[PDB]
């Protein structure tokens, strides 16, 4: 009742990256359209978790810190729930205009992350994760990441966690044992996916300046200040498994 | 601080 409808209520709408496909696929357009596409989706995940229930109970410098950690698994796990919904996880579908077939996956250089993605996508057909689920999921992904020295109110940080955590179970109600094993694997796998991007995206906003590709200003900053932190162990997931 | 995402947080 009262969580879902509100997790259904605040769900982003469908977000275009503005890419030219009438153009020939090349590195530097098909990145740089990522990176437009990352701009326009980290700004509906600031007005979406800023709409979840306990949210703003965060401390204000800790709201702005799991943003920032966990914007790369969020973009993969909504990314790999549309491609599963709308193209049954036969491609990568980022946006309606950007879908990203193997040609695209190869000339992007991301190749090896994308059947990552590819393989995340498939899952969700496998589990046979509902939409209920994945709404739920998606909130709890928001609280997994933080810096090892804390936040600034710890306390609250977990109690949120522990309430979607709570919701989730609500959600499943053996048989629930089974299926909370299978989806916290899922949300596990996640992760590392995200570790692979965050290395990829810091590396090409390195080169950027020889590679011809555009960040923008917000992204660029979240990827020098924040990214760099998880890359040199500041901050890590919160694994169910180990 | 994030500038440009402070600025959407608290908007
Ligand atoms: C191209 C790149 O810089 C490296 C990996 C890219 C990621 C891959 C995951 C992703 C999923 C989406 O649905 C939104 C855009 C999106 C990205 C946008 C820019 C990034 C961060």
């Amino acid at each position: 009742p009262i969580f879902l409808n509100v997790l259904e209520a605040i769900e982003p709408g469908v977000v275009c990256a503005g890419h030219d496909n009438n153009q020939p696929d090349s590195f530097a357009a098909l990145l740089s359209s990522l990176n437009e596409l990352g701009e326009r989706q980290l700004v509906h995940v600031v007005k979406w978790a800023k709409a979840l229930p306990g949210f703003r109970n965060l401390h204000v410098d800790d709201q702005m810190a799991v943003i920032q950690y966990s914007w790369m698994g969020l973009m993969v796990f909504a990314m790999g729930w549309r491609s599963f919904t709308n193209v049954n996880s036969r491609m990568l579908y980022f946006a309606p205009d950007l879908v990203f077939n193997e040609y695209r996956m190869h000339k992007s250089r991301m190749y090896s992350q994308c059947v990552r993605m590819r393989h995340l996508s498939q899952e969700f057909g496998w589990l046979q994760i509902t939409p209920q689920e994945f709404l739920c999921m998606k909130a709890l992904l928001l609280f997994s990441i933080i810096p090892v020295d804390g936040l600034k109110n710890q306390k609250f940080f977990d109690e949120l966690r522990m309430n979607y955590i709570k919701e989730l179970d609500r959600i499943i109600a053996t048989s629930c044992s089974r299926r909370f094993y299978q989806l916290t694997k899922l949300l596990d796998s996640v992760q590392p996916i995200a570790r692979e991007l965050h290395q990829f995206t810091f590396d090409l906003l390195i080169k950027s300046h020889m590679v011809s590709v555009d960040f923008p200003e917000m992204m660029a900053e979240i990827i020098s200040v924040q990214v760099p932190k998880i890359l040199s162990g500041k901050v890590k997931p919160i694994y169910f498994h180990t | 601080g994030n500038a440009a995402l402070r600025y959407l947080l608290g908007a």
